[PDB]
């Protein structure tokens, strides 16, 4: 929708709303992705990213929890 | 020494003028060539203006609707159409030259004629 | 996920979504746009990924790794400049002011006190390298070249190795360092606290604690160089001078340093064609010092013999010795083989 407003007037065709609402819907794929991995950046936001963190902090461990993994990476350091 | 290379033809969608949507033969767009991309393109650049809208490219536009709603007299307004016409439609590399004869008052509606000089 | 979207996936998606009249074909105007923005998506994909690996770091080296480690406390020890002592050769009265400049092949050095040649200072005047690094460690009777020239100086030798031109860091051992630490559970004093103190100091590539060696209160020290070399004695006392800045106060530190241990080799070896007894025995020497790094326990007289036999331009050898004798001679701890004496004849 955000195109088709900045696109022209005569272009307001049935093909043209297709076409623009198929991008907009992998814009919000795009930008949910982007949210995700930004979260994925912070510890406490991180779920699956947690693997590289022990991987630095050089111990192996089972996967247990998120909350658990999280609580042994603040123990493991200092 | 060399001549000029002459200018592919521009191939593009096309549809009816006054109809506004575009157009499909059997799923295929109409295969424009010759005298048949010019008037697409002049339509799109008089249609609407570039300063609306932010995606387009500066040298786009034209400011023909500026005259729209009547703001000054028609005398001069006439001229300054003409070389607004000018300025919007001799941008393409194609066309070579825009003529515009003159204007008609009557009532409210104001009609012109213009002329177009292509290559082909 | 940026690794679950992948090029063609996506581009069936975006062609699937939108329902078209139009009959899609391999090659097609809308086939070609929709492949365009789908490889202009992908490259955002992409850039994602890499993204991500940046803010894991895991392979690729960047600023990220350093400034997390800076976060964790380890820092780049970028290291220290050579020092040493140059003598000034020349016209007596002729004064040598701070600053000076002197330069030795490509390296750039300086004079740090101002000497008068002749004068009752002597000609001596301390030289510190201009740059850090290993390569500004020259050794002794070097001659060094005025880069400014000075009337009146004619020869500039040091009469002394210059020393104190410890490494740069690399991003290699700096990751080494981090990771060794991530396995060190380190404590306020515990053994794993005073070899992370050794390992602060520039030039200890390996460190070993051996506690209680005198038993009440003694720690033994013990470093290694590059490639389990041994070190100056400037990096030994820097190293436990800022231990005992640290160090528990009571403790007695004793820092050592490995010593070489010196061969000599005797055999009667019947040349090739074309090859003359200089060549083979520097060929030997390389190849035996690349032995010597690469080898561990003890030196093996067998592959002292096929490291000398597989040496280009060897025919026919005999009675080989390693120090005037046959057997295996066992490289104790703190201890390199050395090769001191070479002796081959025809």
């Amino acid at each position: 929708m955000k195109l088709i407003d900045k696109l022209p007037s005569f272009d307001r065709n049935y093909i043209v709303e297709e076409i623009q609402g198929a991008y907009d819907t992998e814009l919000n794929i795009l930008k949910e992705d982007i949210d995700d991995t930004f979260n994925q950046l912070f510890v406490d936001t991180a779920t699956w990213g947690l693997d590289m963190w022990e991987d630095i902090l050089c111990i192996e461990k089972k996967e247990l929890d998120f909350d658990t993994r999280r609580s042994n990476i603040k123990a493991k350091m200092r | 020494l060399p001549k000029t290379e002459e200018l592919p033809i521009f191939r593009e969608v096309a549809w009816d003028f006054e109809k506004d949507e575009p157009i499909l033969e059997k799923g295929d767009f109409k295969i424009i060539e010759k005298k048949e991309a010019l008037k697409v393109w002049i339509y799109k650049c008089i249609k609407t203006n570039r300063y609306e809208h932010e995606i387009y490219s500066l040298e786009y536009g034209t400011e023909l609707s500026e005259l729209i709603g009547q703001k000054y007299t028609k005398g001069l307004t006439e001229s300054e159409a003409s070389r607004f016409i000018k300025e919007a439609l001799l941008i393409n590399p194609y066309i070579l030259e825009v003529n515009v004869k003159s204007a008609n008052f009557n009532r409210d509606i104001l009609s012109a004629n213009v002329k177009v000089s292509t290559i082909y | 996920m940026y690794s679950d979207q992948t090029y063609e996936v996506i581009k069936n998606r975006t062609l699937e979504n939108i329902n078209l009249d139009i009959y899609k074909g391999e090659g097609s105007f809308l086939n070609n746009m929709v492949s365009g923005n789908n490889l202009e998506l992908s490259k955002i994909y992409l850039e994602l990924s890499k993204m991500h690996k940046m803010a894991f770091i895991q392979d690729t080296y960047n600023q990220f790794l350093d400034k997390r480690v800076n976060e964790f406390g380890v820092y780049r020890k970028l290291g220290t400049e050579s020092n040493g002592e140059v003598e000034f050769i020349g016209e007596k009265g002729t004064v040598i002011n701070n600053g000076t400049i002197i330069s030795y092949r490509d390296l750039l050095f300086v004079v740090i006190k101002d000497v008068t040649i002749g004068s009752e200072e002597g000609d001596n005047s301390p030289v510190q390298a201009l740059e850090v690094g290993k390569k500004y460690n020259l050794p002794t009777n070097c001659e060094f070249k005025l880069v400014d020239n000075i009337s009146g100086v004619t020869k500039i030798t040091n009469t002394r190795s210059f020393e104190g031109g410890t490494d740069i860091e690399t991003d290699e051992e700096l990751k080494e360092r981090f990771y060794k630490i991530q396995r060190n559970q380190a404590t306020s004093g515990n053994k794993a606290h005073y070899e992370e103190w050794a390992l602060e100091v520039d030039g200890v590539y390996n460190v070993k604690v051996y506690p209680r060696w005198d038993g009440p209160g003694t720690v033994k020290v013990l470093i290694f160089g590059k490639n389990n070399q041994a070190v100056d004695t400037e990096t030994i006392e820097r190293c436990q001078q800022h231990i005992d800045e640290e160090k528990p106060i009571g403790p007695t530190i004793t820092v050592v340093t490995p010593l070489p241990i010196e061969i000599s080799i005797s055999a009667v070896m019947k040349l090739e064609d074309g090859y003359t007894l200089d060549n083979v025995k520097e060929s030997f020497l390389e190849s035996i010092n690349t032995y010597f790094r690469d080898i561990r326990g003890e030196i093996i007289y067998t592959k002292v013999m096929g490291i000398l036999i597989n040496t280009t331009g060897v025919h026919d050898l005999s009675n080989l010795l390693i120090n005037g004798s046959t057997d295996n001679i066992t490289i104790n701890e703190d201890k390199i083989p050395s090769v001191t004496t070479v002796n081959f004849s025809e």
